[PDB]
């Protein structure tokens, strides 16, 4: 019990008072991983987000909703070798998908890698908000009539729109069909193999659209519903 | 051409091969019967170290057996005291997602890398109030996975992009770079010596990298996915590689060959991290399983089993004086066992 | 394309060339230190908890 | 004393 | 080494049939999961076909479902591809892929630009 | 109507068996790092509350039996004063079991409904503080109970005590399954043992043990304040023993449908 033990327990305490403070920033917060490719409209959704915003490998965007803070981070400037780095993922509330859907060429490539991504191990519980990037390039591309769909998937000869769906106004129901028959493609993969323990929610996200915090918002609080309500042995 | 190349790679392929089966007598199964069995070897956790938020990525032990820095993902270092449980220095990050740290021998520097791409070298006795970040080496393409200090103005990294590094810190460039591996490379050892080191990679290789040449000078295979960890031997004669499909091997440098592969039918989870006591004789490797087992280097056996964590283990080191074992796991504590008699 | 093929078979003759020693010498290096450094090992033998910094 | 368990079984 | 050497190819007029085969060395043939990656001239790394460990399970795309199928077998460590009623697009280097993790279910970087478990490829030509 | 006896045996016995139960609680809840959040310190503190209502009426059984017992007969003076003690300790601890039942609720409540703020308003210093509030009043209220006891006013406040912590129990408990439901029917529009039931089954569970095995005994203080003589409030009277009883077996059944229906809690026993 000399003074150099004194002043070892005062360092201790004084440390553990900061890691307090810290923790309490920490578990007040949650933390999103950003995805896709380069097609997709993933550097508008960042620009165009920075709004009341409170070389790299990492960008990190900081935004606060309804004073409920979010992180999110995209891998830029890293190698397309993706199955080591993404294990450090594996406590995030939500990965965030970008899919080009006005692509028709690499979009068996994004269902492959959403593919990959689902059946992943240490990624299990993490849901993925699913966003369908460049919808008025969609529906002026099956409104011109060129490059038809048919040809790229063989299953939309047979497909007739899902009573749940719910249009806009003024809306060709050939736009609506693609629109919701991309989504039904990212779906089944989505509900063939994971439990109940993690979901998919889509949302027909445009480049331009001023509302995508919002929809991260509302789909991390069901992301957090769901998993307390299957805590408690409701749902 | 260009398969006139291939198939004189394909020679050289054959003529390798046949060298390595040529001295290759006896298989260590067998010239290890006379060697009596390590045992049961039980250990029992001396100390717990808590308070990191997330997950513990790095650990590393220093010069003097008793400060240990550890990394979390929570974007901190700790160094704590494991005799005392204590604290002394808790340094925030700029990036929060870091996989590596190290402890420079002198005491006097760590280091951290991660997604960011960057090695942080932080200066800790300055005596003035803070800590500070000494340098930023930053030039590497994918993401760093372990660095390790030769002396105070020398550091080796190992990164995503295919490459290993030597970078002098006052200088802030890099003096050298090996490049060779064709998968991103997972860790790197640095020899007793400090004249070599070894590291393994994704695709199924490890290698010796001569530090003051700068070439690659051995290379070896036998592994079927990512190796995740490497160590060097007591002495840079030998190293034990952990690999993705749950299985461990030893490899000498001058044999150029295989020498043991530590495998159960039940392991199927892979390896993380591997350390050698300081006999040779105690090779501990952690586990996706949520455990670590101890293996015993001459005889394949487990003869030993180490349980006690509730997520994956992440980290593994031995003191320089053998004393301690410090294991940093998912669960964000670490561990630190020693044995009884 | 050609120059990397070139590459990996001038680092690969290099690979060919190494003076290697035979196995029950080059694991007779090792168990060999093992015998020499089994009485200062402390997680092999274990210390008794007099001269033992963790207790 | 009228001894029981706990209390209040009459008034 | 992880060795993926390749038969087949040649030049096959459109409607034409092959039997691509890819022969495996140096890992555990049972264990893993592969699949078919074929690269077009001018054009990138895409995915074609895939069979799981005990093939149980098969999966191909929208442009092969009619026409190629995949088969694997254990006993010879080989994995096939049959080839029939070719199209022109069908030109192309074929590639195939091992899923690196053994008794998993991913398929992480399998048409990755540069990977490690991969063949060396065959051409397939249609006129 | 004749008044009940029954078996000191069986208070001794669900004393055990509860006791048990809840020390293996406690000791599952010390035993793992990773559950240390508040939503384990009110299952504690309700295995505290248990154990207390089991050990109380366990103590009380056994002296019981010493003095009805020939065996060293008590001074008439010394029984009295050396009651209000155990009985205080019963009603504290039988007050404090239904505050941490609310408290459980209250926080599970919270965690739904506010899903995302939970964090930032349920800190573990918050926690400690509500549990110790929690114990410090139901302390106060018990001693002032017993102490205070022919007095009309202590039954109506335990009356109202219950009857307010059982419907707004109940009321927290249906809005959460309510809610559940429509999760799952939300659930079921994707394009391809029903929740619906699971759900039920826990409420009902949950919400039936609180009733089938508190509202027993607070009916028979209704009916003591206010039906003492028509018999048909006696022969409901009749059974004391057997609404302890009643109390009791629910302090055996709580640290069963809390604290063991987590999986941390489920491997943290099967390891020890
Ligand atoms: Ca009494």
């Amino acid at each position: 019990l000399s003074a150099e033990d004194k002043a070892a327990v005062e360092r201790s305490k004084m440390i553990e008072k900061q890691l307090q403070k810290d923790k309490q920033v920490y578990r007040a917060t949650h933390r999103l991983l950003l995805l896709g490719a380069d097609n997709s409209g993933k550097s508008t959704i960042v620009k165009q987000m920075r709004i009341y915003h409170v070389t790299s490998g990492i960008f990190e965007t900081k935004f606060q909703v309804d004073k409920v803070n979010f992180h999110m981070f995209d891998v830029g400037a890293q190698r397309d070798e993706r199955r080591k780095w993404i294990q450090c993922f594996n406590d995030v509330t939500a990965i965030i998908f970008v899919v080009d859907s006005s692509d028709y060429n690499r979009l068996q490539e994004a269902l492959n890698d959403f593919k990959s991504i689902w059946n992943n191990r240490w990624l299990r519980t993490i849901s993925v908000i699913l966003f369908l990037n460049k919808q008025d390039l969609l529906a002026e591309k099956v409104l011109a009539g060129k490059s038809k769909i048919e040809d790229y998937f063989p299953e939309f000869a047979r497909y007739t729109t899902p009573e749940d769906a719910t249009p806009e106004p003024g809306e060709d129901p050939r736009v609506t069909r693609a629109k919701y028959f991309i989504r039904d493609e990212f779906l089944r993969i989505s509900t063939a193999s994971g439990d109940g323990r993690h979901y998919c929610y889509p949302h027909f996200t445009c480049s331009v659209d001023t509302e995508n915090a919002r929809r991260i918002f509302n789909d991390c609080r069901d992301i957090i519903q769901r998993m307390h309500l299957r805590q408690y042995e409701l749902l | 051409e260009l398969d006139q190349l291939r198939q004189e790679a394909e020679q050289l392929k054959n003529q390798i091969r046949d060298a390595r089966k040529a001295c290759a007598d006896a298989t260590l199964s067998q010239i290890t019967n006379n060697i009596d069995p390590v045992g049961r070897i039980q250990m029992r956790t001396r100390r717990t170290l808590r308070g990191h938020l997330a997950k513990i990525y790095a650990m590393h032990w220093g010069t003097d057996s008793r400060l240990l820095v550890s990394a979390s993902q929570d974007g901190k270092l700790i160094i704590w005291d494991s005799y005392t449980t204590n604290k002394v220095h808790a340094i925030p990050l700029r990036s929060s997602w870091v996989m590596t740290c190290a402890y420079a021998p002198s005491g006097n520097y760590v280091a951290c890398g991660g997604l960011d791409n960057i090695c942080s070298i932080y200066n800790l006795k300055t005596r003035e109030g803070n800590v500070r970040v000494s340098r930023e080496l930053a030039g590497h393409t994918g993401y760093l996975s372990c660095c390790r200090f030769l002396d105070d103005n020398q550091i080796v990294t190992s990164s995503g992009d295919t490459t290993c590094a030597l970078w002098d810190i006052e200088t802030g460039q890099q003096t050298t770079t090996f490049t060779g591996h064709t998968g991103d490379v997972m860790s790197l050892s640095l020899a007793p010596d400090t004249r070599l080191f070894v590291s393994g990679a994704c695709d199924a290789s490890a290698k010796l990298w001569d530090v003051r040449e700068g070439m690659c000078r051995q290379t070896f295979t036998g592994h079927e996915s990512d190796i995740n960890a490497i160590c060097f031997f007591p002495n840079g004669n030998a190293f034990a590689t952990g690999s993705d499909d749950a299985t461990c091997r030893l490899f000498d440098l001058r044999a150029d060959q295989e020498l043991m592969t530590y495998s159960h039918d039940n392991i199927i989870c892979g390896i993380t991290s591997v350390s050698f006591s300081k006999s040779g004789r105690l090779l501990l490797a952690g586990y996706d399983d949520f455990n670590c087992n101890v293996w015993d280097a001459l005889k394949a056996d487990r003869a030993g089993v180490l349980a006690g964590h509730d997520n994956r283990v992440s980290c593994l080191g031995v003191t320089d004086d053998g004393m301690a074992v410090a294991t940093g796991s998912w669960d964000s504590f670490l561990k630190i066992w020693n044995g009884s008699s | 394309s050609i120059a990397q093929a070139r590459k990996l078979v001038e680092q690969l003759k290099m690979e060919a060339n190494i003076d290697r020693i035979k196995v029950s010498k080059a694991a007779a290096d090792l168990m060999a230190y093992c015998e020499a450094h089994a009485k200062e090992d402390p997680l092999l033998t274990p210390v008794p908890a007099s001269e033992n910094p963790f207790r | 004393y009228v001894m029981g368990h706990f209390r209040w079984d009459r008034f | 080494q992880v060795q993926l050497q390749e038969s087949g190819g040649g030049l096959v007029q459109p409607g034409g049939s092959l039997r691509l085969s890819c022969a495996a060395s140096g890992f555990t043939f049972s264990n893993y999961k592969m699949n078919w990656v074929r690269q077009a001239p001018g054009k990138g790394l895409e995915w074609v076909s895939d069979i799981s460990q005990s093939g149980a399970s098969i999966s191909y795309t929208g442009s092969v479902k009619g026409r190629f199928t995949i088969s694997r077998d254990n006993a010879k460590n080989t994995l096939y591809l049959q080839m029939n009623s070719l199209k022109p697009e069908d030109t192309a280097v074929y590639y195939c892929a091992r899923c690196p993790a053994p008794f998993t279910r991913d398929c992480f970087d399998v048409t990755s630009t540069t990977y490690a478990y991969r063949g060396q490829g065959t051409q397939v030509t249609v006129s | 109507c004749e008044q009940v006896f029954i078996k000191p045996e069986v208070f001794l016995s669900l004393g055990i068996v509860s006791l048990l139960e809840n020390i293996l609680v406690i000791l599952a809840v010390v035993r793992n790092g990773n559950l240390h959040s508040p939503m384990y310190f009110f299952l504690c503190s309700l295995a505290v509350a248990d154990m207390l209502v089991s050990v109380s009426n366990a103590l009380e059984t056994i002296m019981i039996a010493i003095v009805h017992s020939d065996y060293l007969t008590f001074e008439d003076q010394f029984i009295q004063h050396m009651d209000n003690i155990f009985d205080s300790m019963i009603c504290i601890s039988l007050v404090a079991s239904i505050c941490n039942l609310l408290a459980i609720a209250v926080d599970r409540y919270v965690t739904i409904f506010y899903a995302l703020r939970y964090h930032s308003i349920m800190t573990v210093r918050k926690a400690l503080t509500l549990i110790v509030a929690i114990w410090v009043c139901c302390g106060v209220c018990g001693v002032v109970f017993i102490v205070y006891s022919e007095s009309k006013m202590v039954i109506v406040c335990l009356i109202t005590m219950f009857f307010a912590m059982m419907l707004l129990m109940g009321t927290l408990y249906v809005h959460m399954f309510l809610f559940a439901r429509l999760h799952v029917k939300r659930i079921a529009a994707l394009p391809p043992q029903h929740s619906c039931m699971k759900g039920a089954v826990t409420i009902t569970i949950l919400l039936g043990v609180f009733i089938f095995c508190w509202a027993p005994f607070f009916l028979h203080l209704v009916l003591i304040i206010t039906c003492p003589t028509n018999p048909y409030c006696i022969c409901y009277t009749a059974h004391f023993n057997t609404y302890l009883v009643l109390i009791m077996c629910n302090s055996v059944i709580d640290p069963l449908i809390y604290a063991f229906r987590s999986l941390e809690l489920r491997n943290t026993f099967r390891e020890i």
